[PDB]
């Protein structure tokens, strides 16, 4: 929702991380991009594709999720 | 010709012992004793490493696979000229005579052996392994 | 010229690249005496660069952006524009030395292997016949022509062994 | 037992006839080539003496004679260093400012661009920057012009001429026989008097009569041209008298007990001489003469031609405890009749003399402007380290080819060797659990500080600020050594080394000795050498112990020392031989010694090489061992990757050379993976089918191509991955130890 | 003399001395006619 | 167990029985050669798979093949 | 390898604004091993060093991993079974005659890899750790970089 207002300036994250051996300095270094956490910058482009198809909120993400998922059931 | 027994209370080379000997698969598998007659004391290389000493007379080992008692039978036939006989036994107590399964030693060709396993054609007589898919398990040209 | 690149006659970073290459030469002499060994072999050093920097700017070679000599490999390139001397004079030159070398070794293959012994010959070097066939290897271009011309060049199908397939 | 000279006369004829029949020394071989694989045989069985026959005189002859050969090779080797020395080199400039002049002896001619490695290398001259280190042993000589190293050049020639008559004499007109060769008392007794105390002595005598006095003048300030030469020191007492007031008297007090009026040349000073940064030549005249006094005394031990001495059967034979059975019965045949068990004793004992030959000398530099020369340091142990670790692998494969060839159980009944063949199972079970748990608390604490690094958790790392492990014995014994010259060495005025402790030692301005501190990361690199060490040991011993037998294959010892495998039965029997064995132990060597290196490079720069300027002295890469030694990270980034920069940018300058060489042993090294990964089922179609290609034009050759033997892929692959590697260490070493040192 | 001459004519003599004279010839070439690159 | 397979190009030179370390060949009457005999594979349960029969055959191509099969504690040589 | 070598050059240099740098280093590999893989892997190596770390240490780490796996597999490519085996029959004596431990035994027989296996198994270490060091360096570079 914030990479699709400045995709030039803003990376984009991948996922949260959650791992109990990370120390403080690790906790934040690995917090960027906006994020209240450790997060993950992703590098596989899906944001510039799902921005370039149509998505623009994270609830058309959340819908074509759920849609996906049955289709895999 | 008839197919020597087994004899348990038959003396060992002197040996001191070897930590490459027998393990547990003789006690709940099976094991081998080789057998041989020597016509005086001498001093051989054990196939599990060391050197033992043959006394003169009947000698008796034991061995935890078949390959083991040939290459000692092969070590007596080729050095010391004797004529080595195996057996494989079995925790039950069975007895199985091995070499040489008819008495005489396979190299020569001897009356009464039955062909196993030939061939009445070449290698090069082998049909494609397309005939042979589909099969009930993984079977080679060869094996038809 | 060809593909946007300038002649290195007219080339700046090709001056300039001399200029270094003489600058750093000059710059080590200048830490020696005038007449002793060090002093000539970095005089002689210089003018080998200055020597070498003008023939390639006199053969007329190209030049990019960094200043260094591009060759052209395209033949109407180079017959148009006076490129031949970089690819394609050399290629033919290759293609006779390497031919020349080819024939002469499978000359004396055919001329030993009707002996008795051919891998004796092949271990040791016959040397009178190795010279005769060498010398004669100078008209290979010809004599291979003759041989491909008369089907004596190759070996029939059924005297080559092949795997069963 | 007599002990006297039997020799045949004219067994061999000196011709040229078998010049001309290659392979004739096989009787294989002798019958012609068919397959390309007969070349490649005629040289791997070239010098196997034993497999042409098995006459033991025969061998004998051969083996005295090839080392004639080799004593002729390395004499013209050491007479092209003394000529290269004295006609292209600069030593006489060299002399007047050792600490400024780079030593130079190889000159390259100017063609195709290659003047550029004449590098301006001080004192007037160009050429290469050598790192062997021949100035210093020169200059401790006393060799002060180039006239002496062109004699001793042509004295080289002559020698190496001597040498290849010797053996020829000695192979074809006047050949020993076997029991001139069994006579091992009568060569102990020779090798230890004779040879070592004899050539002890002598070089104690030039020591104290060239050496001695020249070097004195030479570190006092006088021009070489204005020093006496040494054969008007050792004419006149007068020069000598002043120099040494001892030597007024004359041998006087030698031959009266007053061998304390030779304190003046004989001495105990120890430490390092703070003129030169070498040890005191009067120290080393002194160990010298106790050395050849020593070995002379050792050389009367053995029993010859009368009743005084030793007979080594009977001490051999007198060695027998409860725990060990018969004891070393038979051990006298066995190395009176087996040359592969003698080469494999004298190759692990001459690699681990070698090793220790390395570490001596850059602890305790002997000549004289050595230590300031950080490049002859470096390239000096890491040569003699890679010597040392290849003659050790090597020891290893003579062992199990005697015990393959000439090992017979019927003279090893219960004796030693045949009780460790009897529970071989134990000792490599035991070596091998000891070789997992070096490996993981070795490696392993690497792995966590990585871990911990990573993990922003500076505070769990092994290291000094964090958790330590600090060498407590090393560090007790550095201060125990330090300690001596007070308590345990009364006589001793300095210690051995500066390594244990005390002040530093520079000469012009650079560190030439200093104490070396021990911390956590030189605890772990140690344990890491350790582990490296029992894991090359365990592949040695267990292809020597099972290249008889073994529970897979019984009857190993039938298909010999060599051989590629047993098939690909029994699950697959790949790399069962000896050969294999030693194959594999080469790599491990490699990787044991190429981390030894790695360590000793990083620690002489970062805690002991450097500049000493106003009140504080600074190191090369500033001291950062103790802080970055500890990560696998560390040694990637601030010793690899900070430390090549002088060899990736060499380009355009007299180190460019070495540039080229790190790229082509990359090569090579990269090369190798081609030949050991592979098989030569897949080369030998591919040559099917180049074959076809051959065919169709009428160029296939007479002799049939076939792809490299299995052992010769192996071997292939070995050699061209040691080459790559030690060339790459070499050529990165080398460039950043000139730029920076 | 006859076994020196056919011990001079094995692959290994007969390859140096053949590499020696071609590489001897490139480089007076190359010092006669320094920094050849184009015909 | 490997499939061991004798061929009718075999010339009864007894070469690969000798070969055999643990006793899986042998010779029987035949009259297909000169030699009278015919290598012949009866105890292949035994068969550890290391071809020591196919480097003995001189024959072109061999006469005795051996195809790794099913793995046993015989075939694949194991003392324990 | 050699072709993504080639596009991440190229793009480096492009994205970076000097084209020339690439025009002439690439024309040499010494060129290519210093102003390629030297220079761009400096902020790689820095990313956990004593003095801290940054959001690129897992890109460090992964890199070192990266290596580790790949010099695994060179072990299953060089040594070969035999070996293995010899080594397992002495590991299978030593556990059958220690006590306390005798009394817990295995359900299948130990044994080495066999060759197609060893194979399959150096094969997949090697391409492993060669993915993930490539990975690793090319995404530390270009993200440090930009
Ligand atoms: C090995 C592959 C190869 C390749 C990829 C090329 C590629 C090229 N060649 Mg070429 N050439 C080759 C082999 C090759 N050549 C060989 C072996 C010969 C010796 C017979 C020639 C002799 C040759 C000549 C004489 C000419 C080219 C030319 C050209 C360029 C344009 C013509 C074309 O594409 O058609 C393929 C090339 C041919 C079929 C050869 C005949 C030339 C055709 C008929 C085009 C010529 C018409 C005209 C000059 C086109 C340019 C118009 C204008 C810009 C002047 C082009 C880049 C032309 C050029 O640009 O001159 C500078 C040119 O005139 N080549
Ligand atoms: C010119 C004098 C001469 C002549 C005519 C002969 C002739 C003969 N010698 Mg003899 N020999 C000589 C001198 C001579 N030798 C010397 C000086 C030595 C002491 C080293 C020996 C020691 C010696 C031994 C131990 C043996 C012979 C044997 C033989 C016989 C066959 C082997 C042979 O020559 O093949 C030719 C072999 C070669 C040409 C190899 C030469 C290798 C040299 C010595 C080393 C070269 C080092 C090289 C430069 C460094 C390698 C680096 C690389 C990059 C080049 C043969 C009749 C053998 C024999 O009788 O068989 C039963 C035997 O075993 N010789
Ligand atoms: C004091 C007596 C003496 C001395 C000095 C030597 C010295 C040597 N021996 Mg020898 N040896 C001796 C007695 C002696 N031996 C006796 C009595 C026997 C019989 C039991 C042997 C049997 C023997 C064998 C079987 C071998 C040696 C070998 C060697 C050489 C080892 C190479 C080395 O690393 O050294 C360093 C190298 C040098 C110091 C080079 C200098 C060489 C000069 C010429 C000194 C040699 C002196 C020696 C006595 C020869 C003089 C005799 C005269 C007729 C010329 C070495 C030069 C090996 C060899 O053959 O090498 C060729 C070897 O295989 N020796
Ligand atoms: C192998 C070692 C060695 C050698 C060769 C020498 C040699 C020498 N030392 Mg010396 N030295 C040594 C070790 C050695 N040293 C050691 C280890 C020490 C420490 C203890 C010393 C300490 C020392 C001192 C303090 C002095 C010497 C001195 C000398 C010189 C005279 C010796 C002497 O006084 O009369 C000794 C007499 C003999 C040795 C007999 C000579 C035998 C001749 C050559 C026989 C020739 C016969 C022949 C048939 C002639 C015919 C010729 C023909 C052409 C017709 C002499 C050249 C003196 C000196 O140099 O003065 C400055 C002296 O003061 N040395
Ligand atoms: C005093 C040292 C010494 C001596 C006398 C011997 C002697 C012998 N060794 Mg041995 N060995 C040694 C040390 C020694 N070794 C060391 C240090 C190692 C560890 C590397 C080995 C490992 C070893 C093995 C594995 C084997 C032997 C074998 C043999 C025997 C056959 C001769 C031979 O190798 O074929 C001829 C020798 C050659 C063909 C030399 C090969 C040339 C190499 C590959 C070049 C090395 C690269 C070079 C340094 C760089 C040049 C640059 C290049 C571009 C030109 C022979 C009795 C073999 C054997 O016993 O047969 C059953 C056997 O296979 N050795
Ligand atoms: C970097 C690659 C690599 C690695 C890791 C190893 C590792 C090993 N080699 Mg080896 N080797 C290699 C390359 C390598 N080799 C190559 C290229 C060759 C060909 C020349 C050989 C040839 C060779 C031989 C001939 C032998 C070995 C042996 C050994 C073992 C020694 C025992 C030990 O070190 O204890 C500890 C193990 C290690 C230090 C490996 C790393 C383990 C990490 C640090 C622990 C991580 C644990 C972690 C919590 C796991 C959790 C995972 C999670 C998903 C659950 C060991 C496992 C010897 C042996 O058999 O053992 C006695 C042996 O004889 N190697
Ligand atoms: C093999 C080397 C090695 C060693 C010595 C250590 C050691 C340590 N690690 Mg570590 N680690 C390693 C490898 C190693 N690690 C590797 C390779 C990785 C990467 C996978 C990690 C990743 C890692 C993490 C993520 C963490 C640690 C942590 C720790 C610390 C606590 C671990 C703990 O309490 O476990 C418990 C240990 C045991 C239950 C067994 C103890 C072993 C006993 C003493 C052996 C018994 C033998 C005995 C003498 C036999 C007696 C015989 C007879 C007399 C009865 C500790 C000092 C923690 C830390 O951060 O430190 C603060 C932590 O969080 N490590
Ligand atoms: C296949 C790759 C390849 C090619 C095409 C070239 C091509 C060339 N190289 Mg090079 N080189 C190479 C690989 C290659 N090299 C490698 C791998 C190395 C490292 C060892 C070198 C190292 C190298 C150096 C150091 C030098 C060259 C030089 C040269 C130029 C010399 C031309 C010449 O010899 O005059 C002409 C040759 C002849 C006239 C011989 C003709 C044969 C007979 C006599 C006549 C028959 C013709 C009808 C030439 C353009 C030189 C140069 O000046 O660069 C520009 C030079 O300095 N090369
Ligand atoms: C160290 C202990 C030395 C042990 C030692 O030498 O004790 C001394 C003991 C006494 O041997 P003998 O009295 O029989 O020796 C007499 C003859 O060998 C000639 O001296 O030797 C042995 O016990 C042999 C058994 C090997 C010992 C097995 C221990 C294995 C540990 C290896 C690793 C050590 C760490
Ligand atoms: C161990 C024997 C084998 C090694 C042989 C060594 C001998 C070498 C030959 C050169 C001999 C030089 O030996 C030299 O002898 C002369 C004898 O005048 C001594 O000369 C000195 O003493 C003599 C008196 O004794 C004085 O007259 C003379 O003016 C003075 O220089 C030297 O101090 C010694 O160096
Ligand atoms: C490449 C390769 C080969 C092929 C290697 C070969 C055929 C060796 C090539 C060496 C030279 C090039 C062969 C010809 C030598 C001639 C004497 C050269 C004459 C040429 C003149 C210029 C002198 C194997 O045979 C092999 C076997 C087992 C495991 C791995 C491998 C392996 O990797």
């Amino acid at each position: 929702e914030q990479w699709v207002t400045d995709p030039v300036h803003i990376r984009p994250i991948a996922h949260a991380i959650w791992d109990p051996h990370f120390g403080q300095p690790a906790v934040e270094a690995f917090t960027r991009g906006g994020a209240s956490g450790p997060v993950n910058i992703s590098t596989s482009g899906v944001y510039q594709w799902w921005y370039t198809i149509g998505m623009r909120t994270n609830q058309d993400l959340y819908v074509g999720s759920v849609f996906l998922a049955l289709v895999s059931a | 010709w008839t197919v020597p027994t087994l004899n348990p209370d038959t003396p060992s080379p002197i040996f001191g012992g070897s930590t490459g000997g027998l393990l547990r698969k003789a006690q709940t598998e099976e094991f081998y004793v080789i057998t041989w007659e020597a016509k005086k004391e001498q001093i051989f290389e054990m196939p599990t490493g060391g050197a033992a000493i043959m006394r003169q007379g009947p000698n008796l080992l034991k061995f935890g696979k078949k390959e083991q008692c040939l290459a000692l039978t092969t070590q007596l036939r080729n050095k010391f000229k004797l004529t080595p006989c195996f057996y494989r036994v079995f925790p039950d107590g069975k007895v199985q005579y091995l070499h040489p399964a008819d008495g005489v030693y396979p190299e020569k060709v001897n009356a009464g052996r039955v062909g196993a396993n030939q061939n009445m054609r070449r290698i090069g007589q082998n049909v494609n392994p397309i005939k042979v898919k589909f099969s009930g398990r993984m079977m080679s040209p060869a094996e038809i | 010229d060809i593909a946007g690149l300038t002649p290195c006659s007219e080339s700046k970073a090709y001056a300039k690249l001399e200029k270094k290459e003489l600058k750093t030469l000059e710059k080590r002499l200048k830490q020696y005496e005038a007449d002793s060994a060090p002093a000539v072999a970095l005089k002689a050093t210089m003018e080998r660069t200055k020597a070498r920097f003008a023939n390639y700017a006199k053969a007329g070679l190209l030049c990019g952006n960094d200043g260094l000599p591009h060759l052209i490999a395209d033949p109407g390139l180079a017959l148009k524009y006076g490129h031949a001397g970089e690819v394609f004079i050399p290629t033919f030159g290759f293609l006779y030395v390497a031919g020349y070398i080819g024939y002469v070794g499978r000359q004396y293959l055919i001329a030993v292997k009707g002996e008795a012994k051919p891998t004796d010959k092949e271990i040791i070097i016959d040397v009178p016949l190795a010279t005769k066939l060498a010398w004669q290897g100078a008209g290979w271009p010809l004599a291979a022509v003759q041989e491909l011309q008369r089907g004596t060049l190759l070996e029939k199908e059924e005297n080559i062994t092949v795997s069963p397939r | 037992k007599k002990v006297k000279i039997a020799v045949d006369r004219n067994p061999v004829e000196t011709s040229f006839e078998k010049w001309a029949k290659p392979g004739h020394f096989s009787r294989t071989l002798s019958k012609g080539p068919n397959t390309t694989t007969w070349i490649w045989n005629l040289h791997a069985d070239a010098h196997d003496f034993d497999s042409h026959t098995s006459d033991l005189e025969e061998i004998s002859r051969k083996v005295f004679s090839a080392h004639f050969g080799q004593l002729g090779i390395i004499f013209i080797w050491l007479s092209g260093m003394y000529f290269h020395g004295a006609r292209f080199s600069n030593y006489e400039a060299w002399l007047s400012d050792p600490t400024h002049i780079k030593p130079s002896a190889q000159v390259v001619w100017p063609i195709v661009g290659q003047e550029i490695l004449n590098g301006d290398v001080g004192g007037g001259f160009q050429g290469i920057q050598i790192t062997s280190g021949f100035f210093q042993l020169w200059r401790a000589s006393g060799i002060t012009s180039e006239l002496q190293l062109y004699t001793t050049a042509i004295g080289g020639l002559v020698m190496a001429a001597a040498m290849f008559f010797a053996g020829w004499f000695h192979y074809h007109k006047a050949a020993p026989k076997l029991e001139w060769f069994q006579n091992v008392e009568s060569m102990l007794n020779h090798h230890l008097g004779g040879l070592l105390g004899l050539g002890s002595l002598a070089w104690a005598g030039h020591q104290i009569h060239v050496s001695l006095p020249v070097n004195k003048l030479l570190d006092a300030g006088v021009d070489p041209k204005e020093i006496p030469l040494p054969h008007d020191l050792l004419l006149n007492r007068a020069i000598m008298a002043d120099l040494y007031p001892s030597f007024a008297k004359g041998i006087a007090p030698f031959f009266t007990l007053n061998w304390s009026e030779y304190s003046d040349f004989l001495t105990f000073k120890g430490g390092l001489n703070p003129v030169t940064g070498g040890l005191w030549l009067s120290d080393t005249a002194h160990h010298h003469v106790a050395i050849a006094v020593l070995f002379l005394v050792a050389g009367h031990m053995y029993r010859t031609n009368w009743g005084i001495g030793h007979s080594m059967k009977e001490i051999l034979e007198a060695h027998r405890g409860p725990f060990t059975g018969e004891g070393h019965v038979g051990l006298y045949e066995i190395l009176t009749t087996s040359w592969h068990a003698q080469l494999a004793i004298n190759l692990a004992l001459f690699g681990s003399l070698s090793i220790i030959v390395a570490h001596h000398m850059y602890a305790m530099p002997p000549y004289p402007y050595l230590a300031t020369d950080y490049g002859t340091q470096l390239s000096l142990f890491t040569h003699h380290t890679w010597i040392g670790g290849f003659c050790i692998v090597g020891a290893g494969a003579h062992a199990a080819i005697f015990m393959v060839r000439d090992y017979d159980p019927t003279n090893n009944y219960n004796n030693l060797l045949d009780r460790v063949i009897r529970h071989r199972d134990a000792i490599i079970s035991h070596l091998n659990w000891v070789c997992i748990f070096l490996g993981f608390h070795s490696f392993g604490l690497y792995i966590h500080n990585d871990t911990m690094s990573a993990l922003g958790r500076p505070q769990d790392m092994f290291s000094d600020t964090a958790i330590q492990l600090q060498p407590v014995f090393a560090q007790w014994i550095q201060n125990t050594h330090f300690l001596a010259p007070q308590l345990t060495a009364p006589n001793a005025l300095a210690a051995t080394s500066l390594t244990w402790g005390g002040d530093l030692v520079a000469v012009g301005g650079k560190v030439a000795m200093m104490p070396i501190s021990l911390g956590t990361s030189d605890f772990m690199v140690h344990h890491i050498h350790a582990f490296t060490i029992h894991v090359t040991v365990l592949i040695l011993l267990k292809g020597v112990l099972f290249a008889r037998s073994s529970r897979l294959i019984p009857d190993k010892a039938n298909l010999g020392f060599r051989f590629p495998c047993d098939g690909p039965g029994r699950g697959g029997t790949c790399q069962v031989s000896a050969w294999d064995h030693v194959f594999l132990g080469l790599f491990w060597m490699y990787n044991s010694l190429s981390i030894v290196i790695f360590h000793f490079s990083w620690k002489m720069q970062s805690d002991v090489w450097g500049t000493v300027t106003a009140s504080g002295v600074s190191h090369i890469t500033g001291g950062n061992f103790a802080q970055s030694a500890n990560t696998i990270n560390g040694w990637l980034r601030d010793f690899l990757w900070a430390q090549s920069s002088q060899v990736i940018q060499s380009y355009g300058s007299a180190l460019s050379a070495y540039g080229l060489i790190f790229l082509g042993a990359h090569f090579v090294w990269a090369f190798s993976l081609m030949f050991l990964f592979s098989g030569r089922g897949y080369w030998q179609e591919l040559i099917e089918s180049i074959v076809w290609a051959h065919n169709k034009l009428k160029v296939a050759p007479a002799i049939q191509p076939r792809a490299l033997s299995i052992t010769q892929g192996r071997a292939v692959g070995v050699a061209h991955y040691l080459l790559g590697g030690i060339a790459t260490t070499w050529s990165f070493f080398l460039a950043r130890i000139i730029s920076v040192g | 003399m006859k076994d020196f001459t056919t011990y001079l004519s094995t692959a290994p003599v007969i390859a140096t001395i053949w590499f020696t004279f071609t590489a001897g010839l490139l480089i007076e070439i190359n010092r006669y006619f320094p920094d050849p690159l184009v015909f | 167990a490997h499939i061991v397979k004798i061929y009718d190009t075999c010339i009864g030179c007894t070469q690969c029985v000798r070969a055999c370390p643990l006793d899986v060949l042998e010779m029987v009457p035949w009259d297909g050669c000169k030699a009278s005999q015919m290598a012949s594979a009866p105890r292949t349960e035994d068969c550890v798979g290391c071809k020591r029969c196919e480097t003995a055959c001189p024959t072109d191509f061999l006469s005795v093949r051996v195809y790794l099969g099913s793995e046993s504690t015989r075939s694949m040589g194991l003392s324990y | 390898g050699w072709v993504t070598f080639y596009w991440h050059w190229k793009h480096l240099t492009l994205w970076q604004g000097n084209v020339a740098q690439f025009d002439e280093s690439s024309t040499y590999l010494m060129g290519w091993l210093r102003d390629y893989l030297w220079l761009n892997s400096s902020q790689l190596i820095n990313g956990y060093n004593p003095f801290g770390m940054n959001s690129l240490s897992v890109w460090a780490w992964t890199f070192l991993f990266g290596h580790l796996i790949y010099a695994t597999g060179f072990m299953f490519l060089i040594s070969w079974r035999g070996y293995w085996q010899e080594l397992i029959e002495t590991l299978v004596w030593a556990h059958e005659k220690t006590p306390l431990a005798n009394l817990v035994y295995w359900k299948d027989k130990p044994v080495a890899l066999s060759i197609v296996q060893a194979r399959l198994v150096g094969l997949a270490h090697f391409s492993v750790g060669y993915i993930f060091t490539y990975a690793a360096f090319l995404i530390a570079s270009t993200s440090g970089r930009f």
